[PDB]
């Protein structure tokens, strides 16, 4: 099961100054970049043209390319209908693509955010606000949902071009999506709390736990995933102890990488 | 506005006299404008690279910066946020 | 500018079709529409066409709209007189009232009327309040003759016009010349390829 | 669907403030200015969201606009310009990409009034010859001596405008096309049949719509003041 995800970004300053930017993932491996500054979309990987065929993938550039004017202009105007409702700065969100589940089924979703706010949604052949949005923006909804075009080309980007596109990014990206990083492992105390720290693991599920032999140490919290440059995994785990204890203190890390072998540290 | 959470971390285990990166990790800002600075012993590290922005699905923004550096007993290391969230710029160091 | 027409303008015989086109860089391109501007008057729409190769017609006026090509044109089947207008081309940027709207200079199109029954004649007619000031009326010539300014510019000559009687199915040309005098209709017309057949009344 | 605007026709002079007006009974959101000159296409002066909102469109200076209520949108010139002589297109539409134009309003800006002279009105009766020969009747108006060319002519038989047998000049004649401000004539013909020419419970006329000074505009000279106004000549059928 994965999920790709496009997620835009564009902010207004005022009614000249605007930027739009774009990051692509599928699962937690980002396969494009768009920036404001740059005229096509990047590839990060080196199968994130997926199965597409060149004529395939200008055709949807181009649609992209025109998009990112449409929208920037679209919004500054759609802030001059409202006004002085709202007014710049703004901040406009959009999360886009499918999830992908066994064989054929998938799940297609587009979701907006004003400032911040989750908002607004392309469900089914139209665009709706979502609980909680305020009711001025059933103008801008009323204004988007008279684009017929705008209507059919959304409905078939997420009922037929996103599934199609990412079951042929699972098969060309199948060796990075699959590959198998093993975490190493060391050991630091702060003025006293012990800190395990686990680094360079791919995928992101791992154990990370503080032993005395076979005893499980309940009070050992782990933190966050915190991500390396190199598209690997960060964890750290802390074990609240008494100043004088740490003899016979283990970090115990289990992964799929390390095949049975299980990481054992000591103090 | 969301203030910046940032998280000072290396790729490694640390060395004294050997080539190691040091991640900045910031997350949970909103608006997206921000800048980031690395620092050691207080000035500048140049030539940082930046991930692209991205968001989670709570909406909220996060960047990695990284950079090259070398861990000795006496420098320190250093990750700087200025954001509209905050009056004075957060400064997170580095500790092992 | 982003809509070009061509030609800029052309003159046809009544009963030709003719063609126009529209060539335009406008991005995204979500319609296109072909107005008629009867000279001193508003824009009376024709047809909008929509799709990416869309075809529409509506009477004798039909049209095409490749958005590959970023082309249209416009067909007028068998002209008649009121055909006589400039024709607009719109391209409208987005589906929604978010949109621009990008106008073509339009394309002047004039019509020669068939004249079927020529019985040309230069005719004298009085002032309803003055038996003193009259004018001269020179009436249904066929359109292969041409009316031209007087020597004297004492003497004012109007350029041919063309009447229709809708009621009768029949249409006519004149032209009127009247001058401040010693000045008579016979005479009025002198400087022009009248036909040897022009009636002249006692 | 329909949208009015007024004046139909201004004559102004450089310096004056002028006011164009368009109303919509449609309830439509939106509303737009354009202007028309020949050699390019429509183009967007100003436009509307709603009352008490105005936005700049592609060529703003020289015009101010207003929206006071759903209804209305004006287009104001502070201080006009030979250069904004012009026809002025009003349009309105709601959500849709539609939009529903106005009739249009051509406006005239001279650097003086000093010429300005409604016409004198002329109808010539159909020769009893061409009667004879085609059983046809032709009428004549005849428009002179006015200035600047702001003219409609029009044609009304017993107090109804008539279309049908009507032609007039597309464009007027320079009396004197030597001097700088000449005076201009116009004439048009209204052709119909003998029968309805001979009947004398037929009442003809020619009115001739002049568009001049304003009851605001200041007029010094001594002859009379060369307001907007109809002049019109007028005859009966007769056997
Ligand atoms: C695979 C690589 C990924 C690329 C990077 C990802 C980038 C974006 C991901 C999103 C995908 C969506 C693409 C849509 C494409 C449509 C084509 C087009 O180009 O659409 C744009 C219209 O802009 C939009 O669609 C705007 C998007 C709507 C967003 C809703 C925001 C809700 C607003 C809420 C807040 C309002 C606040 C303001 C008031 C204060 C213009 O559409 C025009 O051009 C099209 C092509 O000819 C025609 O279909 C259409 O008829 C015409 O109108
Ligand atoms: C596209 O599919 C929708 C229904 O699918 C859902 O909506 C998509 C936007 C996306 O979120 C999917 O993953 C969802 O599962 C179709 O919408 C239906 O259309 C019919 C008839 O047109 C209508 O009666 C229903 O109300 C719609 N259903 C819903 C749930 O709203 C739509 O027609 C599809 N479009 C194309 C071009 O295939
Ligand atoms: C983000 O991208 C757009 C398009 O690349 C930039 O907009 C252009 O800005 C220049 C001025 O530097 C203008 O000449 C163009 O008219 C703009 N292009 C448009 C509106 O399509 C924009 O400046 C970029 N933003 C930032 C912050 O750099
Ligand atoms: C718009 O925003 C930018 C960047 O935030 C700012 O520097 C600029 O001055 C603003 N433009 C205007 C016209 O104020």
């Amino acid at each position: 099961n994965y999920t790709f995800r496009c997620l835009q970004m564009s902010s207004f300053a005022n009614r000249s100054w605007s930027r739009t930017d774009s990051v692509v993932w599928l699962g937690d491996l980002q396969t494009h970049r768009w920036s404001n500054d740059s005229a096509t979309i990047s590839f990060t990987k080196p199968w994130s043209q997926g199965k597409l065929s060149n004529q395939q993938w200008e055709k949807l550039q181009h649609m992209f390319q025109v998009y990112r004017v449409s929208f920037t202009r679209d919004i500054q105007e759609l802030v001059k209908m409202m006004s002085p409702k709202e007014d710049y700065p703004i901040e406009i969100q959009l999360s886009a693509g499918c999830e992908m589940y066994p064989g054929n089924a998938s799940e297609s979703f587009l979701h907006v955010a004003f400032q911040g706010k989750y908002v607004v949604r392309f469900w089914g052949t139209s665009w709706q606000t979502v609980p909680g949005a305020p009711s001025w923006l059933d103008l801008p909804i009323k204004v988007l949902n008279a684009d017929q075009g705008t209507s059919a080309t959304v409905q078939m980007l997420l009922n037929d071009t996103c599934p199609l596109f990412v079951r042929g990014l699972l098969e060309a990206g199948k060796s990075d999506l699959e590959k198998q990083e093993k975490p190493v492992a060391w050991l630091s105390s702060v003025p006293r709390q012990l800190v395990c720290h686990v680094s360079g693991f791919y995928p992101k599920p791992v154990w990370v736990m503080w032993m005395r032999g076979d005893q499980e140490q309940q009070g050992t919290h782990r933190g966050d995933f915190l991500p390396n440059a190199d598209e690997t995994w960060y964890l750290q785990a802390t074990l609240d102890v008494e100043a004088g204890e740490e003899a016979g203190l283990a970090c115990r890390v289990k992964h799929s990488s390390l095949g049975g072998q299980d990481i054992i540290l000591y103090w | 506005q969301k203030t910046p959470q940032i998280q000072v971390y290396s790729r490694h285990p640390p060395e004294n006299g050997k080539p190691n990166i040091l991640n900045c990790y910031v997350t949970q800002f909103h608006p997206p404008h921000i800048e980031i600075q690395m620092l050691k012993n207080g000035k500048k590290i140049p030539k940082v690279e930046m991930s692209d922005m991205s968001f989670s699905k709570d909406w909220s923004f996060y960047i990695l910066a990284h950079t090259e550096f070398t861990p000795t007993e006496t420098d320190t290391y250093a990750c700087r946020v200025k954001h509209a969230s905050m009056a004075e710029p957060k400064t997170v160091y580095w500790d092992r | 500018t982003q809509v070009e027409q061509s030609p800029q303008s052309l003159v046809v015989r009544q009963g030709e079709n003719c063609v126009l086109q529209c060539n335009y860089s406008v991005t995204p391109d979500n319609h296109l529409r072909w107005f008629k501007q009867d000279t001193g008057k508003g824009l009376v729409s024709l047809t909008v066409l929509v799709d990416q190769k869309d075809k529409t017609s509506n009477g004798r006026y039909s049209a095409t709209l490749d958005k590959d090509a970023k082309h249209s044109t416009l067909h007028i089947t068998a002209t008649l007189l009121d055909d006589t207008a400039t024709y607009i081309c719109v391209v409208g940027d987005r589906g929604s009232a978010l949109g621009r709207l990008h106008f073509g200079a339009g394309t002047q199109l004039i019509v020669i009327p068939d004249i079927q029954n020529p019985d040309p004649a230069v005719y004298q007619l009085r002032d309803s309040k003055s038996s003193d000031k009259s004018v001269c009326l020179f009436t249904d010539f066929d359109s292969q003759t041409n009316v031209s300014q007087s020597k004297d510019s004492d003497v004012y000559i109007t350029d041919k016009c063309v009447l229709d009687m809708r009621s009768m199915d029949f249409k006519s040309n004149s032209a009127v010349a009247w001058s401040n005098k010693d000045f008579a209709c016979a005479n009025a017309f002198n400087n022009s390829i009248i036909p040897e057949d022009t009636f002249f009344p006692s | 669907a329909a949208v009015t605007q007024s004046p139909r026709n201004k004559v102004a002079v450089t310096g004056g403030k002028v006011t164009l007006s368009c109303n919509q009974t449609n309830n439509h959101n939106n509303m737009y200015w354009y202007r028309q000159d020949t050699g390019h296409g429509l183009r967007l002066i100003h436009y509307s969201y709603g009352a008490g909102s105005t936005e700049k469109g592609d060529i703003p200076d020289g015009y101010k606009a207003s929206r006071p209520s759903q209804e209305n949108f004006s287009l104001i010139l502070e201080l006009a310009t030979p250069s904004q002589t012009s026809v002025y297109f009003c349009a309105s539409g709601d959500e849709g990409y539609t939009q529903y134009f106005g009739p249009g309003t051509r406006l005239l800006v001279l650097e003086d009034l000093r010429n300005v002279t409604p016409p004198k009105v002329s109808l010539f009766e159909p020769s009893k010859a061409e009667i004879s020969h085609t059983q046809k009747a032709t009428l004549v108006c005849l428009a002179t001596g006015f200035y600047p060319d702001h003219v409609e002519l029009s044609w009304w038989v017993n107090g109804k405008e008539v279309h049908s047998g009507v032609c007039t000049d597309p464009q007027p004649l320079k009396e004197q096309p030597a001097l700088n401000d000449s005076r201009y004539s116009l004439s048009s013909r209204l052709r119909v049949s003998a029968t309805f020419w001979q009947n004398p419970r037929n009442h003809f006329r020619c009115q001739v719509q002049f568009y001049g000074l304003s009851e605001n505009d200041e007029w010094t000279q001594d002859r009379a003041k060369p307001v907007t106004q109809i002049v019109s000549a007028e005859a009966w059928g007769r056997a």
